[PDB]
């Protein structure tokens, strides 16, 4: 039920940027959104198939009697973090949403900045919080510091405020 | 039922308790679980789920009573330098209150850092050592509004109990040399 | 064309901008070989509760 | 748990923390790992026994918690590898008081298997302190 | 399907029938000898004359796949009685209308 | 939290004792094509009755004890202390 | 060019055809 | 809720609703079709209900022989020579003599 | 069908089954009375001996080049369009000579078998002498895989195109970890065999087998949770 | 032996529509393409059944 | 499959991935059956290019049906061919099979995109006209209409009743010994 | 209610979470581990009977089952 209503989210912020947008490019814009969440989209769904075809339980309080190995779990924890990354914006992932929120609503860039990027960090928390994981995280926080140093250099050259908010 | 993956190492397992050998990539999921995946998770694995839930809590509950012995021996430290002139205020600090900063340091409390490193050994010392002072505290029932809840009967039981205990502390001697 | 991008502007900065995350990444290696050899923090995924989420109320039902 | 008493106590009640072995607590968990199913069942026989005999004019209200004997005896043997005996009244005498203690939690006072648990772990504790290197 | 009993013996000769009514009348008269007898294990060589007639009326696969029906009978009249499974399957079917909530800190395993 | 936790398992050289014995048997199947030669050549150096000294059953049984050790060596190794384990 | 793999010798050295001397080194790998 | 006939009941009337919607035609048209639809809809759903549950009860007391050709299944595709291993060996004279009662 | 079936080969479990071995010398022995010629002939064991590093490089620039002919057969030299003019010279050398079409195949063909063997041969030396002997053996053949093909692309193909040669190395190392180092549609063990070791009674063994049994029951999500009705 | 013949089927006919179906301007030809990847799709889905 | 005494234990269901397949075969005919649907209530020859997809552009029902049957077709979570194809790469992941989960999810993907970008065409200048015109006004078609309707009910919430249906399959399969 | 009223567990979790495992598993599975006990059942008879004689039998004292 946690992944179904993580995924739910995607139809009806595609169907307000598609048909609320006042701009031409919003069109464009959608798809890009579209396919790029849904990548990571499919990432997740790969890492709950994993968890649930090898642990059959639901509960999410079940996964403390079972222990992945080693494999399993770095493959679960590399697919979860790319998987929300995509979501909640990382380097590489964000030429999606800087497109989304140029040729966005004014009024749905809001709601996607504030809240739809954090369902993303809760589903990885949950995750990972579960899950117990015996892999170095240096490659994570690297990917996430390259990301912020990428965004800070990149907020000079925007003239358009909309976009330079996005890179923040 | 919990199930398994296949495995793809053509390693052999050795079993001296069942008295077999087995192969990595032809093990079933209940020999997966039995020989991998057996592995523990946890300070005190030989803990009950509630045992174990109340463990963790016990074991935060004492980072942060460390943390709160650096708090309240800065707030001596300032203490001291507002009442003591400067002279004469390193040598009445060159005392139990130095020491104590000194044994305070990051290693033994986790101030800021995102995790406190500690053994299990070490996580089982602090436990004891919440359960000590819990166990103090309970004696004289000083835990009633904070740190606990009770009922009105368990609240006078408790109120008798700890006159009781009282009465046979202050009737005994005392304690020699 | 193609290759354009590195010639752009200046090749030695461009190159610095592409090698910016191995830099990071080395940096953090080496900040976990420091932690490493004291005791300090290390760059895991801490598993201190065993699956129990922050403030997480847990009850049962008759 | 896992708190000794101080002999010498200024006040009457005194206690000091100490910290089970490696080997202790690897063989515990172990055994609670593999025996996990038999402690279940007693629950669940327990609170069975009390619906079918909880009434006094019940037929079997005299043979109460017998037919738990089973599932307490073979707990006792999986948690001790078999050895030390075959049944729990066959409990050394260093664990005595413990069992004992596990069977009032259980059975009298009508406790918690989270609490009950603790006792018997506790007898279990006592048998590998007593013996070391006979379990491992 | 080269591990499957029941397609094995669907499979037949081009000019092979079975002539069920016999078949099974055989099979009826060795069953009620056999649960007469009421052991165990089905020993046939307890019922001579009826197990010659069962074997020479029936076909091998109809035998075997009644043995196999005998055997499973067998194990579900020893395991469960038709009153108990009654209430098992109504409370079950109580059950079902309610939630089954996790319990969390357990105190097993 | 990795090395951190309690160890699950001890094996025989985390208890300090000597698993070679039995990985010698747990071995030897996997060479038998070399006990077998081995086995063939006592037999006929038996049945000789004026064998030469240089013939003896020492050639095929270093080519069985070099695949048994093969095996048996690296296995051992790898759980020691003080190497990389596998 | 080819040293037979079989007669005791590594690699084309003769000698020490008495011993066990592969193990560890080319048969097997400590 | 509880009763399959009033949920397909409700479904026929919403049905019948989205497809007057749809055709852009008052949701007073033809009005004999909201009990049709009603009608139709209650039947069917509670034969479906019907043949759901037998169809889950038929799946179980297939499942019983599925695992009597899992179990010969697993038997047969041993690989060559295990048959007669240790791990192996009772089973398969089990099945290839206990079982042989024709 | 099996793919790599020496290198994944359970020693032991053939052992103990009395299957034969594929690690066998498979050599040859002449005796010291045969013939000169059955000697001679004799020496034939070294094109089987496996431990060559000479052999098993002509092997795989073998296997290259037989590729490079095949790719070239099928997809390159149809692809490829020749001049009308070399096309008109090259069928006037066959009519002018007796077997050109062989030559013609010959000149035609050289390219793309020189190319397979090159890169067969560097393949084989370089999986062989680096990435043999590493601990994660999917990263060593992803990353191994992925340079080569890098580089491949770079040379043969097109500079411009290394990304994608990168790309395809990354996904022939995961194929190949699946299905060339692992045996999964290659079984050739059941699914939780084992052997048995020792001298411990059939009494004993039912015993564990018991316990095992018991444990087992655990796994069950509804007997650990105690939400089982009552039968 | 049918493993290894579909498995390469499925490999060459994915990289090969990858690209194709992303050619297409016509109605007919994205019907008979979303035919093909189901297609596909369903081929892998038997591999993994057969296994 | 386990071995405890010479008890067997199987806690697989063999017949799981027939069911699966026969499932993710009906949700495509579904989906398919709901756009050809939606294309033989208006009018034929106006459906000729990929561009013509802006001919879609018609009244709400219409527009979103088409809408939501590409987002169905394409694997959107909520709609029904996610249900089949979360469903194989589950058992995909039951079976252990890693590369083939990879090149279902690249080939996924890749067909994601290629149904999405239709939307863009989609998009119109002005409303089409694409329905015949019969007694000089357009002709609406109830039946289809109403058959589009359930189509669409379902595509919308497969989810919810899926849990019969995998019921059902299953229990077809169940009679097939493999 | 009624659509889901097979079953204490949703819907969808019926349909996604279990894969593979029987429907006996899932739906009455107090049966499916007696089918499963069967034998167990007996020899834990037999043991028990035994154990009332003067004989005890270690081979099948694990074998205290409860459902
Ligand atoms: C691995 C070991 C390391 C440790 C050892 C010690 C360090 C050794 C490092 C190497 C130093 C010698 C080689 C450098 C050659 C120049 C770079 C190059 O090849 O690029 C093409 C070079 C640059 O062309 P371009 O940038 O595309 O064109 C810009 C035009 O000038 C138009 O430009 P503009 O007017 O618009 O102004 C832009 C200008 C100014 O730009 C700015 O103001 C913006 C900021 C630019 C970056 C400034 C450097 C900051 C510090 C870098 C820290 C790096 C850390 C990460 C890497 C760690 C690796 C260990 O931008 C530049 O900086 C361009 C000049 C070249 C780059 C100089 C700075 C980076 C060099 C690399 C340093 C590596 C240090 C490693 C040690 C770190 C400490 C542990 O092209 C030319 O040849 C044209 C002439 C440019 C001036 C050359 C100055 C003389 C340099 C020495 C020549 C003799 C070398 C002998 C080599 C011997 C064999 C080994
Ligand atoms: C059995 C079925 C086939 C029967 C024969 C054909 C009749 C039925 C036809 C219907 C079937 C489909 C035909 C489609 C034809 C396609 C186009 C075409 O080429 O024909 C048009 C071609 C041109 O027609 P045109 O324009 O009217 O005539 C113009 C000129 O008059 C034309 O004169 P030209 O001189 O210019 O043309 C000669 C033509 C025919 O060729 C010949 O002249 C005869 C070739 C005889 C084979 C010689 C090779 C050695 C054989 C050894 C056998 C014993 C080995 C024992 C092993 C023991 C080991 C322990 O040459 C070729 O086709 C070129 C290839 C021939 C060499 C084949 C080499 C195979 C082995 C290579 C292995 C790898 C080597 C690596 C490098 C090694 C370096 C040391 O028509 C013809 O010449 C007549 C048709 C001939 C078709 C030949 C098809 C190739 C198969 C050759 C035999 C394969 C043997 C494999 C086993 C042995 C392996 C060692
Ligand atoms: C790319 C690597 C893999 C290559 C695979 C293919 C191997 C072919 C067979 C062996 C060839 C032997 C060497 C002869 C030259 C061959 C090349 C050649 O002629 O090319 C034409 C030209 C040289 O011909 P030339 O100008 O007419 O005059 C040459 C003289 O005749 C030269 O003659 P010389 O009289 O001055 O003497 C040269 C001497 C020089 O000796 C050496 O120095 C060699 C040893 C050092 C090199 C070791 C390899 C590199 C190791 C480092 C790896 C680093 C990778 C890091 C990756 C990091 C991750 C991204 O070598 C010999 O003559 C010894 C020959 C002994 C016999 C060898 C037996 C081979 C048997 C197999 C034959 C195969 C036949 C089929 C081949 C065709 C089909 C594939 O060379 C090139 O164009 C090479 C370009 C290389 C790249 C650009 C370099 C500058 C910019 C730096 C780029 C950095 C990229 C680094 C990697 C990526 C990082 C992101
Ligand atoms: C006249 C009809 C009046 C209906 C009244 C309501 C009664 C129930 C509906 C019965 C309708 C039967 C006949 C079919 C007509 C619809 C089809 C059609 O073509 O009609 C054309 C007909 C005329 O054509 P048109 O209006 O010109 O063309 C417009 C197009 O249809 C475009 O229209 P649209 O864009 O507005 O369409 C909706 C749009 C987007 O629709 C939505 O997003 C629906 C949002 C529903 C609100 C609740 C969502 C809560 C989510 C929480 C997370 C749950 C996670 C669970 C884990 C698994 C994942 C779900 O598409 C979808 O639905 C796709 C996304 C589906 C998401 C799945 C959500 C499942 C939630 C299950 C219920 C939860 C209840 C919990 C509380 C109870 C606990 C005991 O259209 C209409 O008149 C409007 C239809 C719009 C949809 C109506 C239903 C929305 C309200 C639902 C409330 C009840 C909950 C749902 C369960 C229902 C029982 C299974
Ligand atoms: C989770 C994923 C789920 C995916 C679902 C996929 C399918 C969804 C869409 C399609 C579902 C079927 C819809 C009904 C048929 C279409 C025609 C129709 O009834 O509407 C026209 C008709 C329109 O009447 P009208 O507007 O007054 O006048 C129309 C013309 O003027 C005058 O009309 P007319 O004179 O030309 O014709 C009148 C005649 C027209 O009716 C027809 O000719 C029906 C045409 C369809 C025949 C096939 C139906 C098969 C049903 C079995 C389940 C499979 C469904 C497969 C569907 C897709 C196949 C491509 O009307 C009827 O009698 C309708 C009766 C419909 C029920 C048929 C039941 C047959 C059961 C046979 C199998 C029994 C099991 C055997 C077990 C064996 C064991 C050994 O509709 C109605 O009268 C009621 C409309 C509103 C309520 C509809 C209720 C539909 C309930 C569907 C339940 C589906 C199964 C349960 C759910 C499963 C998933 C959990
Ligand atoms: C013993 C049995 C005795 C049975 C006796 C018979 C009972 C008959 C009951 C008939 C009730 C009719 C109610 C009509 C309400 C109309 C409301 C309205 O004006 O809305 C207009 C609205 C608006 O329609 P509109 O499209 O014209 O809109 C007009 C508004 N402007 C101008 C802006 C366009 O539409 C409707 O709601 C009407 C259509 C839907 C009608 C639904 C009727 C359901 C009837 C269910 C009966 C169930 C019986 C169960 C019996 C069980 C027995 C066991
Ligand atoms: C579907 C999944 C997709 C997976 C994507 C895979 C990514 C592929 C990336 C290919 C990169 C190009 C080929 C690299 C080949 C070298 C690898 C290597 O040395 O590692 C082997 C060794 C062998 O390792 P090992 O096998 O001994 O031990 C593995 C250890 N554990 C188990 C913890 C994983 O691995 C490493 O030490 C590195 C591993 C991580 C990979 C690092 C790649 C670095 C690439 C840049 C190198 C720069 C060199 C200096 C020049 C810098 C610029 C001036």
């Amino acid at each position: 039920l946690f992944f179904m209503c993580y995924e739910l989210l995607l139809i009806p912020s595609f169907l307000i940027v598609y048909f609320v947008s006042p701009s031409r490019r919003a069109i464009q814009a959608s798809l890009y959104f579209v396919i790029w969440t849904q990548l990571g989209s499919l990432l997740v769904l790969i890492a709950i198939s994993y968890i649930i075809s090898i642990t059959n339980t639901y509960e999410f309080n079940d996964l403390k009697y079972f222990n992945f190995t080693n494999s399993e779990s770095t493959i679960i924890i590399f697919l979860i973090f790319l998987g929300f990354g995509f979501k909640a914006p990382i380097w590489p992932f964000h030429y999606w949403l800087t497109k989304t929120h140029v040729e966005a609503p004014s009024g749905f860039s809001i709601y996607l900045s504030g809240f739809l990027v954090k369902t993303a960090l809760y589903g990885f928390y949950k995750f990972n919080t579960s899950i117990f994981i015996d892999i170095d995280s240096s490659i994570f926080i690297a990917i996430c510091i390259m990301g912020v140093v990428d965004s800070s250099l990149k907020m000079w050259g925007q003239t358009d405020l909309k976009k330079l908010v996005a890179y923040g | 039922a919990f199930g398994g993956f296949r495995q793809t190492d053509n390693s052999l397992i050795i079993d001296d308790r069942r008295k077999i050998i087995l192969n990595t990539r032809s093990l079933n999921d209940f020999q997966q679980k039995i020989y991998l995946r057996n592995f523990f998770t946890n300070y005190r694995p030989d803990l009950s789920s509630y045992d174990y839930f109340a463990f963790k809590e016990k074991l935060r509950i004492g980072e942060l009573f460390l943390n709160e012995y650096r708090k309240r021996i800065n707030n001596e430290v300032r203490r001291a330098a507002i009442l003591t002139p400067t002279s004469s205020l390193r040598e009445k600090m060159n005392h139990k209150i130095a020491d104590q900063i000194l044994d305070l340091s990051s290693p033994h409390v986790r101030g800021a850092h995102f995790q406190a490193v500690r053994s299990w050994t070490d996580a089982s010392k602090i436990v004891n050592y919440v359960e000590e002072k819990q166990t103090k505290i309970n004696k004289y029932g000083l835990q009633f509004p904070l740190l606990g809840n009770m009922t009105e009967e368990q609240c006078a039981s408790k109120e008798d109990e700890v006159y009781q205990r009282l009465l046979k502390e202050m009737q005994k001697p005392p304690k020699k040399a | 064309y193609d290759g354009q991008w590195w010639s752009m502007g200046s090749l030695a900065c461009n190159v610095l901008f592409f090698c910016t995350p191995l830099f990071l990444y080395l940096i953090l290696q080496v900040e976990e070989l420091n932690s490493e050899k004291r005791g300090g923090t290390s760059n895991k995924f801490y598993h201190n509760n065993a699956g129990f989420f922050h403030f997480q109320i847990y009850d049962n039902k008759q | 748990m896992f708190l000794n008493p101080v002999k010498d106590s200024e006040f009457d009640d005194e206690v000091k923390g100490f910290v089970p072995s490696e080997g202790e607590v690897r063989f515990v968990a172990n055994k609670n790992k593999e025996c996990g199913y038999y402690l279940q069942g007693i629950e669940q026989c327990r609170r069975k026994m009390v619906q079918l005999a909880g009434d006094s004019s019940s037929q079997f209200h005299s043979l109460g918690f017998l037919p738990c004997k089973r599932l307490v005896d073979a707990h006792y043997r999986c948690m001790t590898d078999d050895k030390f005996g075959s049944t729990i009244e066959e409990v050394p005498e260093i664990g005595l008081d413990s069992a004992q203690k596990f069977f009032d939690c259980t059975f009298q006072q009508l406790k918690p298997m989270q609490s009950c648990r603790r006792f018997f772990d506790q007898v279990v504790r006592d048998v590998y302190r007593a013996n070391g290197s006979q379990l491992i | 399907m080269e591990f499957s009993n029941a397609l094995l013996s669907q499979t037949k000769l081009p000019g092979q029938q079975y002539d069920y009514k016999r078949c099974f009348q055989a099979s009826n008269t060795h069953f009620e000898c056999l649960d007469s007898i009421r052991d165990a294990y089905d020993n046939h060589h307890k019922c001579p004359q009826t197990y010659q007639a069962w074997q020479s009326s029936c076909d091998v696969g109809i035998r075997r796949y009644q043995m196999d029906n005998r055997e499973q009978q067998k194990k579900d009249q020893l395991l469960y009685s038709k009153e108990q499974l009654k209430n098992y399957n109504a409370a079950k079917n109580k059950e079902a209308y309610g939630i089954t909530a996790p319990k969390n800190l357990s105190f097993a395993f | 939290m990795s090395n951190v936790s309690d160890a699950q398992i001890q094996e025989w050289i985390k208890r300090g004792e000597d698993p070679k014995e039995f990985l010698l048997k747990e071995c030897a199947p996997q060479c038998t094509a070399w006990k077998e030669k081995l086995g063939r050549c006592e037999a006929k150096l038996k049945s000789l009755v004026n064998a030469d000294p240089e013939m003896s059953c020492m050639y095929p049984l270093r080519d069985w004890v070099t695949c048994i050790e093969a095996c048996v060596q690296p296995a051992i190794t790898r759980n020691l202390f003080g190497s990389k384990y596998m | 060019f080819i040293y037979r793999d079989d007669i005791g010798a590594f690699w084309g050295i003769k000698g020490y055809e008495e011993l066990v001397t592969e193990v560890g080194t080319h048969k097997g790998h400590n | 809720m509880s009763s399959m006939l009033i949920w397909g009941a409700c479904f026929g009337l919403f049905t019948r609703a989205a497809a007057c919607k749809a055709s852009m035609i008052p949701l007073t048209t033809s009005p004999w079709k909201y009990p049709k639809y009603m009608i139709v809809s209650a039947v069917t759903f509670y034969y479906f209900d019907w043949y759901r549950r037998m169809a889950l009860e038929q799946l179980c007391y297939n499942e019983e022989k599925l695992e009597r050709y899992q179990i010969r299944a697993k038997l047969q595709s041993l690989k060559i020579g295990e048959e007669l291993s240790d791990a192996y060996r009772e089973s398969f004279f089990e099945h290839a003599v206990q079982k042989n009662n024709i | 069908m099996e793919l790599n079936s020496s290198a994944k080969e359970d020693s032991h479990y053939v052992g103990v089954l009395g299957y034969p071995s594929q690690h066998d010398p498979h050599t040859l022995h002449p005796k010291k009375h045969d013939s000169t010629f059955t000697k001679v002939y004799a020496c034939r064991d070294m094109l089987w001996d496996h431990h060559w590093e000479v052999r098993n490089t002509l092997y795989a620039g073998f296997k290259g080049a037989l590729l490079g002919v095949a790719y070239a057969s099928g997809f390159g030299l149809i692809s490829k369009t020749v001049p009308s003019i070399v096309l008109k010279k090259m069928f006037r050398f066959v009519r002018n000579n007796n077997f050109g079409h062989i030559r013609i195949m010959q000149d035609l063909l050289t390219p793309y078998a020189l190319t397979g063997f090159g890169l067969g041969s560097v393949y084989y030396l370089y999986q062989h002498n680096v990435w043999e002997n590493r601990s994660n053996k999917w990263l060593a053949e992803v990353l191994s895989n992925a340079l080569f093909f890098q580089v491949a692309t770079a040379v043969c193909v097109n500079p411009g195109f290394h990304i994608y040669g990168m790309v395809g190395g990354i996904l022939f190392g995961t194929l190949k970890y699946a299905f060339y180092n692992s045996s999964f549609f290659q079984e050739k063990e059941s699914i939780g065999s084992y052997t048995t070791f020792g001298d411990l009674s059939e009494e004993e063994r039912k015993k564990q087998e018991y316990k095992d049994y018991i444990q087992f029951l655990g796994n069950y999500h509804k007997v650990r949770n105690g939400q089982l009705v009552d039968l | 032996f049918f493993w290894i013949i579909l498995l390469i089927i499925s490999i060459i006919g994915i990289f090969y529509i990858i690209s194709i179906i992303f050619d297409i301007n016509l109605f007919k030809a994205f019907l008979a393409y979303s035919t093909i990847i189901n297609s596909i799709s369903f081929i892998l889905l038997i591999i993994a059944i057969i296994f | 499959m386990s071995i405890f005494s010479n008890i067997w234990i199987n806690n697989d269901l063999n017949s799981y991935g027939l069911s699966i397949l026969l499932l993710n075969i009906i949700n495509y005919l579904i989906v398919f059956m709901l756009i050809l649907s939606v294309i033989l209530l208006t009018n034929l020859s106006k459906f000729k290019s990929l561009n013509q997809f802006k001919e879609f552009n018609s009244y709400n029902f219409i527009l979103y049906s088409l809408i939501f049957s590409l987002l169905s077709m394409a694997g959107i979570p909520p709609l029904l061919g996610f249900t089949g194809k979360f469903l194989a790469i589950l058992y995909s992941s039951f079976k252990s099979q890693y590369l083939l989960i990879l090149f279902m999810t690249i080939l996924n993907i890749f067909g994601m995109y290629f149904y999405i970008q239709n939307l863009r065409f989609v998009v119109k200048k002005n409303k089409s006209s694409i329905l015949n015109y019969k007694n000089y006004y357009v002709n609406i078609n109830y039946s289809i209409t109403l058959n589009i309707i359930l189509l669409n009910f379902f595509n919308f919430f497969g989810i919810l009743f899926l849990s019969d249906l995998i019921i059902i399959l299953n229990y077809i399969s169940s009679y097939i010994y493999i | 209610g009624v659509w889901s009223n097979i079953h204490p567990t949703d819907k969808v979790t019926l349909s996604f979470a279990n894969i593979g495992r029987p429907f006996r598993l899932i739906y009455r599975p107090e049966i499916f581990l007696r089918d499963q006990q069967a034998k167990f059942i007996q020899l834990e008879k037999e043991h028990i009977e035994k154990s009332k004689k003067g004989e005890f039998v270690e081979t099948t004292s694990p074998l205290v089952l409860w459902n």
